[PDB]
């Protein structure tokens, strides 16, 4: 019926398409979630929104949903429709492996999820995917990568880039203290914490707040790790007092 | 009270309190027969008793009814619209052989108005099909648990009752019959058809003809459905 | 197999054997090949018990629901027509032998002989099953227009006993069925309830 | 027998705390052999492995399906697959197949990932579960080696006992067989380590 | 705007373009069908809008079947597509059970496939009613009426079109239990005559059909020698 | 299956949800391509640069085929699925024929695919212009322009995106044989035209070269700089 | 294969060998064909054994849906039907021969269910390659309406019939005794024939085997 | 012949309103608890039937799915029904591939994954229901919240329904980590009475609990027992 | 709001009458049948100095007996034309003849009106053809010349003109058309009248003329043959 339908997939009399528009502001309001490549390594650092003091620790994360062997994602969005295209992202991974007995590269997972993301923005009427997400890995053609993928279904290759609340506020963070070429993992994971401080309202960080996740090769393996709560509080003190010490 | 936003007056979504404004019309759909049906179960009998308004002199009175044979052993009144009523007789007649085809052993009143209530269920909540505007009320004897009355609205609900009232008196005749539903039983024999009658005598006022309503029931010693003849509801009627 | 229906003026007479044969060992020595399709109408199973279980359980399906819509007890024609439409449809791959009798309040009772292939007639009496054969002399010979309840179950077993001395797919008991106006009347003719014939001497 | 096209011969021998698998090296054709290196056990976890023979084509196909389920399995249920549901997966596996099937018979060996309770299968080329506590063997000389197996196991084997005793019935076995051997290839599945020898063989 | 689909019911639980449809249905010019000791017999007010066309043009009686008849009234096109659904609904049921189908079981099968489309948007309502009645030995005489609402209920007499309240009364005051075939048509057509509007609707050719014991059960129009002896019957008592 | 028409008719006879999907072509960065005698040069404004591109993946000069490279502006999504259904097309023209495309083979595929989805039931339209240049087996250089409309044309140069109502205006102006006879003056009138529209100026853009075989070849960053301060 | 099955008085005895045979050479002693389907409704499976596992635990997997769907014992007429009704749209291509029984709310009930999708209600069956050895002792000494203990014993006494007459059974006895109240799965009932003991002694000592190369990968 | 565009679209603000709704439609529901505790879960609604002429024992709130997991709604009755016989059915087709009991996160994920399609797919709105499931797998026990959207969450306790911020806020106050079952059944219907406009009865409330023996809900002569505490 | 199958109160079926709207905007184009011959001559509309004026293919070849002349949405033209060449390789395959250029118009205007969007097909059109098509060829019955509207209604005319200045032109070709000029006078008279019409100056880039002989196939003029007949203007 001509009368209940929305119409979901049109153009905009200025060129936009609105269920995108639309889409991208369910995710400035989503956790905070930023990614940075470092020589040696690539890294999430998703900032935890079920916080409650109730909440059980039941699988691994929150917002990381490893994907494959040798990469992971991080998501940002409608936390319901991110696990529909994290079951698809693992699926075109596996038949990615299952027809060439190769990893998947990492552009193309990227490329393929956000094929299906643009289907539902042009065709069948339905609303588009308003999860933006990012994703970091490893392969032969360019070694440690990370990409963004909004709900338009176009995606982009970051040395550093955030997606999620307050995340025009952390990239001009990332555009300074980001050094092309020089960062090691262990700066990474300092340039991590110190751009969730001014990008969270609240006065610091916990680590109850925060899920940081890092992708490394160790013996010729990718190694996705999700940091344990000890490990982000020394982080978190390692920068809490190094900042007395810059004043 | 109730907000509204979009086209929650239209199609089965959710109003802004989350209430489905557009099933909540199908019920105000059964009061516009204006009819009352009145179920109730005893001890070892379950009797359904609801008003026969032909309203024309030239209607054949025979095919004005609104108690349907479901199965041999499950009966059924019919409250609402008529054109819906004998959609959702025909969706049970069936549901009800199938049953018996793939399982081997006579449905429930149980699970028939549960698969009949999961057919409601999908018309409140695909957009393109209204709600039935109607409610069936089964009866039968289960094996274990006995007399069985249970009904089925057009939101999917389809909870037992020890009596049940569907249609235009349905508040002031279970306002009425739930203070019969005190000290012992509700007189829990064969005579729970003078409890059905008198309920639906009392708020219509009529103090009813021979031939001015139709009974149904099932027993233990007779646990096929039947409907009585006119004849046999006046040996009641005459007994208040 | 041997299956077999008179029809007596109020009802109908059925009979059968008992003996299912896988080959030639006897895989069921009492089975029921009296399928009640309705309160008033049985079937007699010849053939695969595969495809005529499964054709007999189909159609009460479809007689059941039939006679809950039209609220009226079904016709036996109308059962027989369900047989042949079933095993009709169905004549490559259902190998059944079916007869079907039954009782009316229309046209009283009536027995209907669907045969492999899905053809349909209405007979006076109908045998089937591998030990048909053997019997249409005998039952072609004493049947007599006019019987009564108790003479016509007297003929069927004579005829149902006769068969089963002679083919060894057919055996064990004799099932009858009464089908009449007032309900059906089922008996088992067992061990020396079966008539007894005289072999040659010497 | 299409199963005997291209030869093979995997076997699963189960000991004290510790569980062996062993395949023969030889891929072929009808009588004809083309390489002497062909896997046939396949890496199903951290310490359980599959292992399959029969036809060559399904070997690898049949594999590659399961480390395709596997890995779905892993990611969604956040933890290493027990060796009984991975049966469960291969007899799913095989039977979604039925008419028209895998021509394969696949064995699988592995421990308990939580418990280290030895686990050994077998299955048929329609998925039919096999579970015993001695020996499964599968491939062209099975004959050879359940007579081979079933003098030379004893109950509670060291892990230096079982692979003296799973090498010494691949050996006699697929030396009986024409279209198995080129090599055995021994994985000596323990608690703390993953064994692996390939061992001296008639090359013929 | 609660009246533009009918998968809409009212706030007080109507489905409007199902009672549209029906308005459809009164906007139609009247006929009736009176169910007698002997059979059924129909009769259509057929109103004939120019001269050009021939005597016969727009039935309105069908044969559904060899023993069933169906007077209509209401939008025609939809008339002739449910008359063609009555068709296939008895010849399936031969086809599948192998004798006639029952009147009751007919006007069932037909009305909920008029009730199928006042459920969904993408259909609507039929707009029309039609009678359906026949005549067996065993079933006996039997009329029934579909409603574009999908209801059916039968009758001793229906009387749809414009004038369905004038011509009820005049079948109310005939007693037709105890009466024949031959002397409900010559009824029939003064009430047909009695309901008509010489003055808004101005050329009119009556159309008689019966169904009964004298045919045998089958349905047929009322012939020219029987029905010229009861149109000349109807005026005589117009005066 | 949404069976809904999303591109219609409207007073005064136009498709709205074409004309909405060029406005979209009007808000993507700007794509110039010239033909030269034995040169076609595609060149694209990268807006910003932000020094945390991975300028690899976001690159808006594509390459259909050896002898086929196009150039977009719109929608960066809806040309990833055009650029992707105009590579299958052009090896399924190599599988039947036993040749390379001819561009204007291509370009009719990528039309015909534009045209479809403004007439098709649930989709709208691409909105995505796409610059497509190439070279014949007999090596005449070609240069062409889709748009959302699915129609296509010939040019000797053309600009899409925004702010081509004034390249088109330079072009139109400094398009002659002398500009066009140097291979390496060909690619500075590409560069020249993108300085107009780049409202920061600098070394920010993208510009790909495809001579003869020895095909195609995107030019790189440094490699830019040289021509930029040649016209300085 | 040798499967059986009896009623008794108030219940039902279920009875199996452990052989599972391919082609002429014994591939199972152990072999479990007694399958769970309810909690008062087993079934014995002969034939295509993957036929009958993978039969078995759909139609105890739809009995898992019917059963908390209804929210009572499921019926042993419903075990049967849908796999009569299952069997018969596979055409016998599945070859689930099958000793269905148990015990519901209206007695204790035993089915034969062919691979065509025939069925057979009787007092006793047997299926399997040994069922005709199985049958000569049901057909010696069965009588309506016995013990448990008698029961039970005749059950054991049927399947070591098929046991040590036919080639394809063997190596063991699995019971299963369903009830109103009890369930009794006796997984070893009976041990009739058990491996004879090796008089020497075969293994070899480390070192025996000769090795080519060796890897050693320890785990975490 | 069904509408093929989504009902539930983003808002200008960036919310997908139809499931913000069918959240309205959760929160004005019969209030249901579920509390974690080191050896069980324990899952208790408001079961308040509006007459005297209701049958108590004849339809139920606490659900078995498996033998180990069952679950509760706030919400809406019937929309609860087609989503708890999807999830005895995404259980058993579990089972039938992997020979397993389902673990009770992995029925969670399905359960979600499809009500989630329900927040997309064309022509349907979405469930007017929330779910909290347990289940009792790997020597764990389990306790996750369904929501509308189809966002899982695994929970040491919490509470839907009317006055569920009230009640949770109850919760965090009388929940220890280290609790057994049976002090846990308590605590559950303590939550019930701090909003419950009555006395609660045997057959006014229904409590079900899924410790190591498997899932059940507790008979109302076992209700009656709790309450006397 | 209103559907694309959808009619005016005054009977007019909405999208068909804005579909004839849309080809106001397009070029235009002349056709003149003689006995003769038939001579298609359309204008370009060149918009851009940069832009070739080779790929402005508003006249194609349908067989080498017919050819099209096309104006309005150039881009919903060549699935009519498309389907156009197809139908006639279809009627030579079974055949072994020519197709009549009737009933190439005939097939071709069976696809305007079949759009909808109530499953329709899998794969529909959404929308009428915003396109007037002038077949003209020669058959056995000789010169033929066809209109084909977006309504499907297609009409034998002697002379035609389609476009943004039809009306106008329509009205030169009534008064110097009559049945029995030469096709080298119609030619001619093809180019007087676009000269009154286009915008540009009327040379051999901007216009496109091809004629279909008896004798000779289908044949479009090239940039040396135009020369000529403008200097005779």
């Amino acid at each position: 019926s001509r009368r209940y339908d929305s119409r979901t997939t049109i153009f905009s009399p200025e060129g936009r398409l609105y269920q995108v528009e639309y889409a991208m502001e369910a995710i400035g309001h989503a956790g905070t979630c930023l990614g940075i490549l470092a020589n040696d390594g690539v890294l999430l650092a998703a900032e935890r929104r079920n916080i409650h003091k109730l909440l059980d620790e039941v699988f691994f994360s929150e917002k990381i949903y490893k994907l494959n062997e040798d990469m992971a994602c991080s998501v940002a969005g409608i936390t319901s429709d991110a696990n529909v295209l994290t079951n698809e992202l693992r699926l075109i991974a596996q038949r990615y492996l299952l027809q060439y007995q190769e990893p998947i590269p990492c552009e193309q997972l990227v490329t393929a999820l956000c094929d299906i993301k643009q289907a539902y923005t042009q065709f069948g009427g339905k609303r588009p995917f308003g999860v933006s997400l990012l994703y970091i890995g490893w392969d032969k053609h360019y070694g440690f990568q990370l990409y963004q993928s909004d709900p338009s279904g176009n995606y982009g290759g970051w040395k550093a880039t955030c997606i999620g609340n307050n995340s025009a506020a952390a990239v001009s963070m990332l555009k300074q203290d980001y050094k092309e070429g020089e960062m090691t993992l262990k700066s990474a994971l300092a340039l991590a914490i110190k751009v969730l401080n001014k990008t969270m309202d609240v006065s610091k960080l916990s680590a109850e707040k925060v899920e940081i996740a890092t992708l490394t090769r160790e013996n010729g393996k990718t190694v996705i790790r999700v940091l344990k709560q000890k490990e982000v509080e020394q982080l978190i003190k390692k920068h809490e007092e190094e900042e007395a010490k810059a004043e | 009270r109730g907000s509204s936003a979009g086209f929650d007056r239209h199609i089965t979504i959710f109003s802004p309190e989350g209430r489905l404004y557009q099933v909540e019309y199908a019920f105000k759909a059964i009061n516009q027969g204006g009819l009352t049906s009145v179920a109730v179960r005893g001890k070892d009998c379950a009797v359904i008793v609801t008003q026969k308004k032909v309203p024309d002199k030239l209607l054949d009175s025979s095919t004005v009814t609104h108690l349907f044979k479901i199965t041999e052993n499950i009966g059924c009144v019919m409250t609402g619209m008529t054109a819906d009523s004998r959609s959702q007789v025909q969706r049970a007649r069936y549901e009800a052989a199938n049953w018996k085809y793939k399982y081997g052993y006579e449905i429930p009143v149980d699970m028939l108005c549960k698969r009949i209530a999961d057919i409601s269920q999908v018309y409140t909540q695909n957009a393109e099909m209204r709600p039935l505007g109607c409610c069936m009320i089964l009866i039968g004897i289960d094996e274990e648990q006995g007399p069985q009355v249970y009904k089925c609205d057009p939101a999917g609900y389809y909870c037992g009752f020890k009596a049940t009232a569907a249609g235009v008196k349905q508040t002031e005749s279970t306002s009425f019959l739930e203070k019969k539903v005190k000290k012992k039983f509700d007189w829990t024999f064969e005579q729970t058809v003078e409890t059905a009658i008198t309920c639906l005598s009392t708020v219509l006022s009529i103090d009813f003809k021979p031939s001015e309503i139709e009974v149904g029931v099932v027993t233990v010693e007779n646990p096929k459905f039947r409907i009585l003849t006119e004849a046999e509801i006046d040996a009641h009627l005459v007994a208040l | 197999t041997t299956i077999m229906a008179v029809q007596f003026d109020g009802g109908v007479v059925l009979g059968a054997d008992s003996r299912t044969t896988t080959g030639s060992y006897i895989a069921n020595r009492v089975t029921d090949k009296l399928t009640p399709i309705h309160d008033r109408i049985f079937c007699c199973r010849s053939g695969s018990a595969a495809d005529t279980q499964a054709v007999a359980d189909a159609v009460t399906y479809q007689l059941g629901f039939h006679s809950i819509e039209l609220n009226e007890p079904p016709l036996v024609h109308t059962a027989a027509s369900l047989f042949k439409e079933m095993c009709y449809r169905y004549r490559e791959d259902l190998m059944a032998g079916i007869i079907i009798a039954g009782w009316d309040p229309q046209e009283g009772g009536q027995v209907y002989s669907v045969p492999m292939g899905g053809m349909m007639v209405r007979q006076s009496f109908a045998i089937g099953g591998s030990g048909s054969s053997y019997i249409y002399g005998y039952v072609d010979a004493t049947y007599r227009e006019g019987m009564t309840k108790e003479e016509c179950l007297q003929f069927t077993a004579n005829a149902l006993a006769l068969a089963m001395e002679r083919d060894g797919s057919s055996g064990g008991v004799i099932r009858l069925a009464a089908i009449a106006e007032s309900g059906v009347e089922r008996q088992v003719l067992l061990g020396d309830q079966i008539p007894k014939f005289a072999v040659a001497t010497l | 027998s299409i199963m005997s096209y291209n030869g093979g011969a995997v076997m699963a021998m189960k000991g004290k705390n510790c569980v062996a698998i062993a395949a023969d090296r030889r891929f072929g054709i009808q009588a004809q052999m083309v390489t002497t290196d062909f896997q046939k056990i396949f890496p199903m976890g951290d310490r359980l492995y599959i292992g399959l023979a029969g036809l060559a084509t399904d070997v690898q196909t049949v594999a590659q399906r399961l480390k395709f389920r596997l890995n779905l399995y892993e990611l969604k249920e956040g933890r290493q697959i027990k060796p009984y549901t991975l049966m469960s997966m291969v007899a799913n596996l095989l039977y979604e197949k039925r008419f028209g099937p895998y021509y394969t018979e696949p064995v699988i060996a592995g421990l308990d990932p939580k418990t280290f309770k030895p686990f050994i299968c077998s299955l048929d080329l329609i998925g039919c579960p096999m579970v015993t506590d001695d020996f499964v063997v599968s491939g062209t000389c099975a004959e050879q080696m359940y007579g081979m197996c079933e003098s030379l196991w004893e109950p509670n084997m060291d892990p230096d006992h079982l692979f003296e005793t799973i090498s010494q019935a691949m050996l006699n076995a697929v030396d009986r067989d024409a279209v198995s051997g080129m090599g055995v290839i021994v994985h000596i599945i323990e608690k703390d380590k993953i064994t692996t020898r390939t061992l001296k063989a008639r090359m013929d | 705007g609660y009246d533009l689909s009918a998968s809409t019911f009212s706030p007080d639980g109507r489905v409007f373009q199902v009672e549209y449809a029906m308005k459809a249905v009164e906007n139609s010019s009247t006929a009736i069908g009176i169910r007698c000791k002997d059979g059924v017999v129909f009769g259509v007010e057929k109103l004939v809008l120019s001269k050009l066309y021939e005597e016969g043009s727009n039935k309105r009686l069908f044969n559904v079947d060899r023993h069933v008849g169906m007077a209509v009234a209401g939008l025609l096109a939809d008339a002739r597509s449910l008359a063609d659904i009555a068709r296939e609904e008895a010849s399936n049921f031969r086809s599948n059970f192998g004798y006639n189908i029952p009147l009751k079981h007919l006007a069932d099968r037909v009305a909920m496939y008029v009730h199928a489309y006042t459920l969904y948007s993408a259909v609507r309502p039929f707009g029309c009613s039609f009678m359906l009645g026949s005549y067996s030995v065993n079933d006996g005489a039997q009329l029934y009426m579909i409603d574009p609402s999908g209801v059916s209920y039968g009758y001793w007499g229906c009387a749809i079109g414009k004038a369905r309240q004038a011509a009820k009364t005049e079948i109310e005051k005939l007693q037709m239990k105890e009466m024949t075939c031959r002397d409900i048509v010559k009824e029939v057509a003064k009430i047909i005559y009695i309901v008509h509007d010489e003055v808004k609707d101005k050329a009119f050719e009556l159309e008689l059909s019966w169904v009964g014991e004298l045919t045998n059960g089958r349905h047929e129009i009322v012939p020219k020698d029987i029905r010229e002896e009861a149109e000349k019957y109807a005026k005589e008592s117009l005066k | 299956s949404y069976d809904r028409a999303i591109t219609v008719f409207s007073p005064d006879g136009h498709l709205f949800q074409v004309e909405y999907a060029q406005e979209a072509v009007k808000k993507g960065s700007t794509a110039v391509g010239v033909r030269g005698r034995d040169i076609v040069v595609l060149g694209v404004e990268k807006k910003s640069v932000a020094k945390l591109q991975d300028e690899r993946t976001v690159r808006k000069i594509c390459a259909l085929d050896d002898n086929v490279c196009m150039a977009f502006a719109g929608l960066t999504a809806d040309a990833r699925i055009v650029i992707n259904r105009a590579r299958v097309e052009c090896q399924s023209h190599r599988l039947t024929v036993e040749d390379p495309v001819t561009v204007e083979y291509i370009t009719r595929y990528i039309a015909s695919l534009k045209q479809r989805y403004t007439q098709s039931n649930g989709r709208r339209p691409f909105g995505i212009s796409a610059l497509i240049v190439g070279f014949d087996f007999d090596g005449t250089p070609r240069l062409y322009q889709t748009d959302p409309s699915g129609t296509y044309h010939a040019w000797k140069a053309n600009a899409i995106g925004r702010g081509a109502k004034s390249v088109r205006e330079f072009l139109e102006k400094n398009y002659t044989d002398e500009a066009i006879e140097t291979d390496d003056l060909t690619i500075k009138l590409v560069i020249k035209a993108l300085l107009e529209v780049v409202q920061s100026g600098g070394k920010n853009i993208e510009l790909a070269v495809m001579r003869r075989d020895q095909s195609l070849k995107i030019l790189n960053p440094e490699e830019i700089e040289k021509y930029v301060a040649e016209i300085e | 294969t040798t499967i059986a099955g009896v009623v008794y008085k108030d219940g039902i005895v279920l009875g199996a060998d452990t052989r599972a045979t391919e082609g002429m050479v014994v591939a199972d002693k152990n072999c479990s064909k007694i399958h769970f389907i309810s909690p008062n409704i087993y079934c014995c499976g002969a034939g295509t054994a993957a036929d009958t596992d993978m039969t078995t635990q759909l139609i105890s997997s739809n009995l898992e849906l019917h059963s908390l769907s209804t929210g009572r014992l499921p019926r042993v007429v419903t075990a049967n039907r849908m796999l009569k009704q299952m069997l018969f749209r596979y055409q016998g291509y599945i070859g689930a021969a099958l000793v269905l029984g148990g015990v519901d709310v209206t007695g204790p009930h035993l089915y034969s269910i062919y691979p065509h999708g025939s069925t057979d209600k009787l007092p006793y069956v047997t299926m399997g390659s040994g069922s005709l050895a199985a049958m000569a002792v049901f057909e010696d000494k069965f009588r309506p309406d016995m013990e448990e203990e008698e029961a039970k014993n005749l059950v054991s006494e049927a399947i070591a019939a098929g046991i040590f007459n036919d080639l394809g059974s063997g190596s063991n006895i699995d019971l299963c005794v369903i009830s109103k109240n009890k369930l009794d799965f006796l997984r070893p009932y009976t041990v009739p024939n058990k491996k004879g003991t090796r008089l020497g002694r075969y293994r070899c000592e480390k070192g025996t085997t000769a090795v080519l190369t060796e890897k050693i990968t320890p785990l975490e | 012949r069904g509408y093929s565009f989504s009902l539930t679209t983003f808002s200008p603000s960036g919310k997908l309103v139809q499931i913000e709704y069918a959240l309205a439609a959760v929160a004005g529901g019969a209030p249901s608890v579920g509390i974690k505790a080191a050896n069980g879960v324990v899952l208790a609604t408001e079961k308040k039937q509006k007459s005297i002429l209701y049958d108590e024992r004849s339809v139920h709130k606490v659900e078995p799915i498996t033998k180990h997991i069952g679950l509760v709604y706030s919400g809406m009755g019937p929309d609860y029904r087609v989503l708890v016989h999807r999830a005895r059915k995404l259980a058993q087709q579990y089972y039938l591939v992997y020979q397993e009991p389902i673990p009770t996160a992995q029925l969670v994920q399905r359960v979600a994954s499809v009500m989630q399609e329900y927040t997309q797919s064309g022509g349907v709105r979405p469930f007017g229901v929330s779910l909290l499931i347990c289940g009792w797998n790997e020597g764990r026990p389990y306790l996750f919240q369904s929501d509308p959207s189809g966002a899982y969450f695994a929970w040491k306790a919490t509470a839907m329904g009317k006055n569920y911020v009230n009640g949770k806020t109850f919760l965090e106050k009388r929940y220890n980590e280290d609790l057994e079952l049976e002090d846990a059944i308590h605590t559950a219907i303590l939550t019930l009475k701090e909003s419950f406009e009555g006395q609660m009865t045997e057959d006014n409330i229904e409590v079900g609990i899924c410790n190591e023996a498997g899932f059940r809900r507790l008979t109302p002569t076992e209700v009656k027992d709790y309450l006397a505490a | 709001d209103r559907g694309v199958n959808t009619f005016s109160p005054e009977g007019r079926l909405f999208q068909v009458e804005y579909a004839i709207e849309a080809i106001k905007l397009g070029s235009t184009a002349i056709g003149i049948q003689t006995s003769e011959g038939v001579c298609l001559a359309v204008e370009k509309r060149i918009t851009s100095p940069l832009m070739e004026p080779s790929s402005i293919e508003k006249i194609v070849e349908i067989d080498a007996h017919i050819g099209c002349a096309m104006s309005g949405l150039i881009a919903d033209a060549k699935t009519l034309i498309d389907k156009a060449r197809v139908e006639t390789q279809n009627h030579w395959f079974t055949y072994n003849e020519t197709m009549t250029v009737e009933s190439v118009t005939q097939a071709v205007s069976n696809l305007a009106l079949q759009f909808g969007e109530e499953d329709a097909d899998p794969g529909a059109m959404s929308r009428p053809f915003g396109v007037a098509l002038l077949f003209g060829g020669v058959d056995e019955k000789g010169p033929q010349l066809f209109h084909m509207d977006p309504s499907g209604t297609f009409v034998q005319c002697d002379a035609r003109a389609i476009g943004s200045a039809s009306e106008g032109a329509q009205s030169s070709l009534q008064e110097v058309y009559h049945k029995s000029m030469t096709l080298k006078e119609a030619i001619k008279s093809s180019l007087i009248i676009l000269k009154q019409v286009m915008e540009e100056k009327l040379n051999a880039t901007n216009i496109e003329l091809a004629t279909v002989q008896p004798g000779q196939n289908f044949h479009m003029f090239t940039k040396e043959e135009l020369e000529e007949v403008i200097k005779d203007i």
